[PDB]
């Protein structure tokens, strides 16, 4: 249905998204302070691993 | 000559796009002010509302 | 002779090449520079988001 | 979340700053001196060879 | 683009300089002694019939 609380659900979502954002802003700032997109495998496992056999 | 093209296709795959992800910081930036301001915009009126007629 | 030439290979290994190393000076100049400016950019909106909440 | 106990990204900002920093003071040292290797910490094999022909 | 960690563009400009330099190095040892093949890299064959008809 349609029906919500709008206080322990709609809080719920707008934390969720504002989770998401917080972890979006810091994985771009350790990508700016690093200046490499890719800082973990986590990031990108085949580039990780074709950008280390490069270097 | 082996070494700067190794160079440039590493700075391809790997170096960070810096045009790209200042842009991508200011959305993120614009996004988490949104959602603070809505998050302390809701919970707080409409959640004294159920209470104040009370 | 001799004296000449264990010079010149005593330079390359040894002495710098200036355009490189000028390079690498101006690339380390720009990355502090990105760093502080990174640093100043997220030491006040973390801290100051929970503060605007409350 | 906004938790303002600690932040990593701030943690991570010094640490790049920090080695940024490192790398300057290295760089700017080699210009200065003149000399690639200024100490056995950046290159036993080239020091030794380098003292040797020297 | 508008990278950091890789400047591609100072790799190149940092070979071509390096080929001037050798050229220009070449050139002046060989106004200097008034011989054009001092060393076998300069030439081979012609080396060792200079030296024949020497």
């Amino acid at each position: 249905m349609t029906i919500n609380v709008n206080t322990n659900v709609s809080a719920m979502t707008a934390q969720r998204y504002l989770t998401k954002a917080t972890g979006e802003l810091n994985t771009s700032m350790e990508r700016l302070s690093s200046g490499n997109r890719i800082n973990s495998a986590k990031d990108d496992a085949a580039g990780l691993q074709i950008s280390n056999r490069l270097t | 000559n082996i070494q700067e093209n190794v160079e440039a296709s590493k700075s391809r795959i790997k170096d960070t796009d810096f045009a790209k992800e200042t842009t991508q910081l200011t959305k993120s930036q614009i996004l988490q002010q949104a959602g603070t301001s809505i998050l302390a915009q809701a919970k707080q009126l409409p959640n004294s509302a159920i209470s104040l007629l009370q």
